[PDB]
């Protein structure tokens, strides 16, 4: 599952 | 529509060496496609305590005109096939400073097991394929701005101010030099001839070079005494450059030396890189 | 690697209509993405008979391509039936065409049963995709250059300035030995007393113009690219001009293409002159 | 199958 932290 | 993909190939020597703990991380060096740079991120020990035993990679959008689209996958090469593969179910929105990825993407135990060998040589290189879309460019010059002023020092044009270095003269800039470094400045302001005599006449023609223009193309053949005028003249970049120069000739030869030389210039990077050096040779 | 996906809807009216024999061919009109494509149908065939042949035709282009095309009908909702597609890339070349020789059955389409021609208009749907193709750490974190920013901070604040420019009564100060490497214009004024007047570019403007004769950079260029390339062009500022004729060209639209061509045209601006006029052409 | 008229 893709995320970010920005 | 139009869409245009491109690969990297990133390669992190002995996986297990690294010393990055559990939320620091590797940035790998940009890239493009031939105006935006991009690069890659990993987390050796996981992004936060959740995934402390994972590894965290994402791609970073670094540099870019002030948004763009884009679809990407990662995994890691074996002969050089892909294993381990994980990729986004749709294009995410990236700008100046945005990063997507997966926060859990291989579990350290996994990858450090060499029955898988996804470490050969204990070599990770991981693999990265972004497909950027649009929907439906006149020729820029490069950058000139280091090489017309580093004219300015070549050809003494315009000067205003001389640095007598062991009674040898050079004409400058007062601006310049004041504006590229602290120590200089401390002197313009507190009257235009100035004596150093604290570095050699090549060296000092190097640094200078530096100064206007960011670069410095001897620096591999005088790094001990260009790390020691960049040191004192407060050139943090130059004595950044110097201190990789020396790590990355360092050895069981000039280990001992190249600590001593670090500690006196306080070389923080290469102190570093010189102890774990000697010691993983002791 | 690089993929362009465009397409075309071609309405043929009163289909069972057409006065085509077996052979007779009837071209569309040439659509594009710089290259001219267009589409080819014969009713009846080349040879088969019974089956409709369908190609896709690149019809001009400036001397080899590759491309993937798929082809279908649209019903009246429309939604896409019946299609066929070249399993990979074909190459075109100047008067080429690939396609299918027996594309669908002149008997299975006419069939209302089917509804394939709408109030007896048959919808034929292409969709064409050119492509085209197009690296260890060090251990040691080497900051990122600083000159651009450092030079900036003279600008900025007025440090150690030796010279002063009145733009339109306004006076800024500045630096010969910067101004002079940085432009031919200067260079040459500074060559033959520490006050230059500016008398064709606005403070605004100039503002933007040193910002990048000691950073390289504009950030505001967006802002004021047609001034800016009057004053890049006036100062020898050749790669503030291509920047600027970089910014222009990416902002070309229906209601502006006459005008950003005549700013080209007064300043010398050969790359976004010809964008330009490549442009109004495509739009004839 | 694809083909060309030429």
């Amino acid at each position: 599952e893709v995320t970010s932290t920005t | 529509s139009k869409v245009v993909k491109f690969s990297y190939m990133w390669t992190i020597n002995n996986f297990s060496f690294c010393r990055e703990e559990m939320g620091e991380v590797i940035k790998s060096s940009t890239f493009s496609s031939g105006k935006l740079k991009w690069c890659l991120r990993v987390n050796p020990k996981g992004l936060d305590e959740e995934s402390k035993d994972y590894l965290s990679l994402y791609l970073l959008l670094v540099s870019c005109p002030k948004e763009v689209r884009a679809k990407f996958k990662f995994s890691i090469l074996n002969k050089g096939e892909e294993t381990k593969a994980m990729e986004s179910q749709r294009a995410y929105r990236f700008v100046q400073g945005k990063d997507w990825g997966f926060k859990k993407f291989i579990r350290r135990g996994f990858l450090l097991d060499e029955a898988n060998g996804l470490l050969p040589d204990d070599k990770l290189t991981l693999f990265c394929e972004v497909s950027v879309v649009q929907d439906s460019m006149v020729k820029v010059p490069e950058c000139r701005l280091a090489d017309e002023l580093g004219g300015l020092w070549e050809n003494s044009r315009f000067t205003d101010c001389c640095l007598c270095v062991a009674g040898q003269e050079f004409q400058a800039h007062k601006a310049i030099l004041a504006a590229r470094s602290p120590v200089f400045s401390a002197m313009f302001e507190h009257k235009n001839r100035v004596e150093i005599n604290d570095v050699e006449p090549e060296v000092f023609k190097e640094m200078m070079c530096f100064i206007y223009t960011g670069k410095a193309p001897n620096l591999d053949k005088m790094a001990d005494d260009l790390l020691a005028a960049a040191d004192k003249y407060a050139l943090e970049r130059l004595k950044v450059m110097c201190e990789d120069a020396l790590c990355s000739n360092l050895s069981v030869e000039n280990a001992a030396e190249i600590l001593i030389l670090a500690d006196l210039h306080s070389a923080d990077q290469l102190k570093t890189q010189a102890v774990d050096f000697i010691n993983y040779h002791a």
